[PDB]
């Protein structure tokens, strides 16, 4: 999500909630600290699209 | 006094008055530690004490940064592309990184010279013992042989060995650094080229292929650098061997040279058999591994049915028959190649002594014999490896 | 009464200024060897009994060179013991010196091995043993060489001279490797005093004050 | 904050030696010894023959000496052949068969809680790689270690036969050799592991970049992704630089040990000469072996490294 952009907690939380990612991030064993598996097989297609949107927005 | 001053230069650390990983000692090591590689002693201790982790490793030396190397090679690559009708990446890399390979060529020249001096000191010491005893038996006339010469030949053997070692490992230091430079630079250039590569081009060349450029091809250039100096230091190390061995044995040396040469094709034939049969063994291993993989992924139902007995039988049939017959065959050809490597260094000397004895009226004395064993030992290596060098060179091309 | 068969008797100072061969072998090196036995056995026992395990000093090129050079000195002493002529074998001073010094060398090897793990300071009896040995052997070298230059003959053969010269070099090296090398250690208050971490040679030359002599020369 | 190194797991070596029939292991060592004894006897015969050719101004009775020399060399060659055949047919194959049988019986008889507890990849890996290693690599490395250890024992024996005071030279050098061999045996494995660990991230990051190429260019994150690539590299090279200068360190020390062995052999042989009881043959033989000793010391050290690398497979 950060993709090299410096972390601001307020904006990051705002983007996580704006993407409605919060629900899908809660399912992660470590939330935003969960590592996505090799080649990205650890996440759903729509969830990955939402994550890409999150990166774009947090940029 | 000079020994003391030399020690006070070499040993003493220079003191200094008033989470990152530490700078590399190759930068803080005087030429004597760069020669005896004694700056590695700290990391050799740390690894003996504790399990090393990426934080224990000292950072790279001054000029190892992939940034610096990539820019250094990129300047020359652009000069090649904008200067020559037929740009050659080979000459780009050569312009950039051939200084160290010339220096390593110098050290390899010295090391070959000394490697073939050692049999000459051996011949000289044997000849000296022969003469010294032949005089003392007469005694038991003026300017008879001194025993000192024996000790000075011994100390010259030590000096040749020590300087040989120093020059050899600076040769290796320089070629392996040049391999590291070439890989650290071509890897970064491959990356930065892909980042501007067109989509259609990157689609034409698969991603597997493009990452094999960096995973394989650059490793084969790096592996080339280790061997590139043998393109001349194999011929040099054979020429002076043949000359020494000719001046020693006469033309009876040619029997030994012929035997080694003709064992080279047979050696390569068995090497092909060995790699072929190893690959066949690996594929039988893959077969047994498929059997195991299905057994394990199906373990629940397998244990429910108690079908683990017949599946054990099937697994063990696969192993015992296919994989173990193949492995016993591999063992027998391992036996054949071990026999070859034991006998050929013998057979070369035995046959050349036979031809010497029956052709020359000279006496096959000790000083002819044992330097001949040493020289044939030295001659085996270049003949044994010129194939691998040319193989590496065509792969690198 | 007289344990020596050399015409130049136990007289501590020979006609030349040197110590006689009987004196060097009989009292200098013999008392050095007995000093090592008597006190190195004591220190060895104490260092074993003080603790089950060491303080985890890092085994180093220095400890391996001490052990190698001690074994090398054992080699030279054994070769010298064999280089004894039938005449010298009647010299009780010579034979006793060689037997006693071999026994002391074994004690010294054990004491290096244990000391390295167990003691912060380079051990005192080791340092003085190698300083008595480097001096007994250097005065034996001087003795042999003076006898050669004046009387024309080596009293142990030129191979005995060579072994003595190597013993001088080896013992000097072991003495330096005891004295100079710091013992390394592997992984706001003011620091502990170096008088506690200074081997008897630094306690004698007061060379543990050198650090504070530097600091005061640099800064107030 | 760190994990101490561990002594070797000798029980693992003895379990492998129990896998191979230890009588067959004894036979295999016996034929290494016979191979080396016939080699060194071939050179002793060669010494004798050359001394004969030397005292008699020309080569007498050649066919006899040459036939016996050839006989001894072929005896060494056939001892090597039988040695390797015993190693494979009797020792290594029997051990691989036994270990795979034992492991399959145990794995199958394990309760399902075992498969639930452990990942399947961690079992498939042991059934593929840890079995292939004991199939081939481990037997070969024990061959190359015992052949070379016996070779060093016999070069030292022949040099000490020529000048027995060489044992006094080899013991100090034994201490240094063991120290160098111990340090290398551990840091070489560590640094080689670190090289293999840090290698993959370069290519993994590269595949990732090739996948995300258009997005990287889009956000113009090119400079950061390039810097990540260069950090991956420089990390790999900071693990590789030690991994190679470790060999340089080792080999330099072992070649000093070899040069000091040459010096010791030559000087003690010359002392014997001064004593008047040296013949050119003894110095030629002793010193030829002393010239060969350095590469066999290096073989021994590197084969200790390889044996330690491949014996954890028997452990697992
Ligand atoms: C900062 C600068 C200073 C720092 C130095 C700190 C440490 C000092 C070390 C230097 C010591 C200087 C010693 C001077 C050298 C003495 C040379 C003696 C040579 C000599 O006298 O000639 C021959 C002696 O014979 C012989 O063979 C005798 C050989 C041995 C002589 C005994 C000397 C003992 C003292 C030397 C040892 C010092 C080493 C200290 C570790 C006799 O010849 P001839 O003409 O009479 O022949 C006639 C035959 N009929
Ligand atoms: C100058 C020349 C000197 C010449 C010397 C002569 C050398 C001769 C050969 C010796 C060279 C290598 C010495 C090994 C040092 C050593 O052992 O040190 C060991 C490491 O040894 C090894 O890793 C490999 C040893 C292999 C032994 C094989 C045992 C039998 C196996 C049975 C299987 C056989 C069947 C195969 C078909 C570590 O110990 P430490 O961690 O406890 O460390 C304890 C410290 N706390
Ligand atoms: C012909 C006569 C010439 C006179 C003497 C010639 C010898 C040449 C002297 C060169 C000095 C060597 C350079 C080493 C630099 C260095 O140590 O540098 C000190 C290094 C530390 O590395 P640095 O160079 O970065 O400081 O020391 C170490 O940490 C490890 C030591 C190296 C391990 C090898 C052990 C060798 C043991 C030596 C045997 C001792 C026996 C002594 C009595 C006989
Ligand atoms: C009869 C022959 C005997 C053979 C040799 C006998 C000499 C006895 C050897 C004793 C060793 C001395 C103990 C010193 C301990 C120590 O240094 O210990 C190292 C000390 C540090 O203190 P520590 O003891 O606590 O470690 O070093 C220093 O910080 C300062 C050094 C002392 C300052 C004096 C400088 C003297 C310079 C010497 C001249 C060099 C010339 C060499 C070539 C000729």
């Amino acid at each position: 999500i950060l993709f090299g952009h410096r972390y601001d907690a307020e904006f990051y939380e705002k983007t996580i909630k704006a993407c409605a990612l919060t629900i899908d991030l809660a399912i992660l064993m470590d939330g935003d600290k969960t590592l996505v598996g090799e080649k990205g097989i650890s996440l759903s297609g729509g969830q990955k699209a939402r994550l890409s949107l999150a990166r774009a927005v947090y940029a | 006094t000079c020994a003391s001053i030399l020690l006070l230069e070499a040993l003493p650390k220079k003191p200094l008055m008033p989470t990152r990983r530490k700078p590399n000692p190759y930068d803080s090591a005087n030429i004597f530690s760069r020669i005896t590689f004694s700056w590695m002693s700290g990391l050799m201790k740390t690894g003996y004490e504790k399990y090393l982790v990426e934080a224990d490793l000292y950072k790279l030396p001054r000029n190892f940064s992939s940034e610096e190397l990539s820019q250094k090679l990129e300047k020359n690559w652009e000069n090649e592309l904008k200067q020559k009708s037929n740009p050659s990446l080979s000459w780009a890399i050569c312009r950039t990184f051939g200084s160290k390979m010339l220096l390593a060529a110098f050290f390899k020249a010295i090391h070959d010279v000394l490697a073939f001096t050692q049999p000459q000191l051996l011949r000289i010491l044997i000849k000296f013992v022969t003469d010294y005893n032949s005089e003392r038996q007469d005694d038991h006339h003026p300017q008879k042989l001194p025993i000192v010469r024996g000790f000075l030949i011994a100390f010259a053997m030590f000096l040749v060995g020590f300087t040989q070692t120093s020059v050899l490992h600076q040769y290796f230091l320089n070629v392996f650094n040049t391999g590291m430079y070439i890989k650290s630079a071509l890897t970064a250039l491959i990356y930065q080229k892909s980042l501007v590569l067109s989509n259609e081009a990157s689609g034409l060349s698969s991603t597997g292929d493009i990452v094999n450029l960096m995973s394989v091809d650059v490793q084969k250039l790096q592996d080339l650098t280790q061997w590139l100096n043998l393109i001349w230091s194999g011929p040099f190390q054979i020429i002076i061997c043949l000359y020494s061995l000719y001046k020693l044995l006469g033309n009876s040396m040619w029997v030994g040279v012929i035997i080694l040469v003709i064992m080279m094709p047979l050696n390569s034939f068995l090497m092909r058999i060995q790699k072929k049969l190893q690959k066949s063994q690996m594929k039988y291993k893959d077969e047994r591994t498929r059997v195991i993989s299905e057994i394990l992924n199906n373990i629940k139902s397998l244990k429910l049915y108690a079908w683990e007995k017949p599946y054990r039988e099937k697994l063990e049939e696969v192993r015992n028959n296919k994989e173990l017959k193949n492995l016993t065959k591999l063992g027998c050809y391992m036996a054949v190649t071990s026999f070859q490597f034991n006998i050929v260094p013998f057979l070369v000397s035995c046959c050349t002594f036979a031809v010497f004895v029956y052709t020359e009226d000279r006496a096959l004395t000790t000083d002819l014999v044992f330097p001949a064993l040493t020289l044939f030992n030295l001659l085996s290596f270049p003949l044994m490896i010129i194939p691998m060098v040319l193989n590496s060179f065509i792969e690198a091309s | 009464c007289k344990l020596c068969r050399s015409p130049e008797g136990f007289g501590p100072i020979s006609f030349y200024g040197d110590f006689t061969q009987c004196f060097i072998d009989g009292v200098i090196l013999n008392l050095s060897a007995i000093f090592m036995i008597t006190f190195g056995i004591r220190d060895l026992v104490n260092l074993c009994k003080k603790k089950h395990s060491g303080i985890k000093y890092r085994r180093n090129w220095i400890i391996v060179s001490r052990m190698a050079l001690v074994l090398l000195e054992i080699a030279f002493v054994s070769l010298a013991s064999l280089n004894i002529s039938k005449e010298e074998a009647e010299n009780f001073t010579i034979v006793s010196q060689y037997a006693s010094t071999m026994l002391s060398l074994f004690v010294a090897l054990a004491l290096h091995w244990i000391e390295y793990d167990r003691s912060v300071v380079a051990n005192t009896v080791l340092l003085f043993y190698w300083l008595f040995e480097t001096f007994g052997n250097f005065a034996k070298l001087i003795n042999i060489l003076i006898r050669h230059t004046y009387e024309g003959i080596w009293y142990s053969g030129q191979t005995g001279f060579i072994l003595t010269l190597f013993q001088v070099i080896t013992c000097a090296s072991i003495l330096l490797l005891e004295a100079l090398p710091k013992k390394p250690l592997m992984p706001t208050r003011r620091k502990p005093n170096p008088y506690d971490s200074a081997n008897i040679f630094s306690r004698i030359t007061f060379s543990w004050m050198s650090g504070l002599m530097k600091t005061g020369y640099e800064k107030y | 904050e760190h994990r101490e190194q561990g002594k070797v797991k000798w029980n693992i070596y003895l379990e492998y030696a129990k896998a191979c029939n230890p009588k067959s292991v004894c036979v295999f060592i016996l034929f290494i010894v016979i191979s080396m004894f016939l080699s060194v006897m071939g050179n002793v015969w060669l010494k004798h023959w050359s001394e004969v050719n030397s005292r008699y101004g020309s080569n007498p009775n050649a066919a006899r000496y040459l036939a016996i020399y050839f006989a001894l060399g072929i005896g060494s060659a056939l001892a090597t052949l039988i040695q390797t055949i015993v190693l494979w047919v009797f020792c290594t194959i029997h051990a691989s068969k036994y270990l795979h049988n034992l492991m399959t019986n145990s794995v199958l008889r394990a309760p399902m809680t075992f498969f639930e507890t452990t990942p399947i990849g961690r079992i498939l890996n042991r059934f593929s790689n840890d079995i292939y290693k004991v199939d081939a690599l481990l037997g070969r490395t024990f061959s190359q270690f015992f052949v070379n250890a016996v070779k060093v024992t016999f070069t030292i024996t022949v040099i000490c036969a020529t000048t027995w005071q060489f044992i006094f030279i080899i013991i100090p050098l034994s201490v240094f050799y063991i120290y160098y061999q111990q340090y290398y045996l551990r840091t070489s494995r560590e640094l080689r592991r670190l090289d293999s660990i840090t290698r993959s991230p370069i290519y993994s990051h590269f595949q990732e970049t090739l996948g995300g190429l258009a997005t990287v260019r889009g956000y113009s994150q090119q400079k950061r992704f390039s810097h990540i690539n260069q950090c991956r590299i420089d990390n790999n090279m900071s693990a590789f630089y030690p991994s190679i200068n470790a060999n340089r360190w080792l080999a330099y020390r072992l070649e000093l040990i070899g040069s000091i062995i040459i010096l010791g052999a030559a000087t003690l042989s010359v002392f014997r000469l001064k004593q008047g009881t040296l013949t050119a043959g003894m110095v030629g033989l002793s010193l030829s072996y002393a010239l060969q000793i350095t590469q066999t010391l290096n073989w021994i050290v590197r084969m200790t490294v390889e044996v330690e690398t491949n014996i954890v497979s028997v452990e697992r």
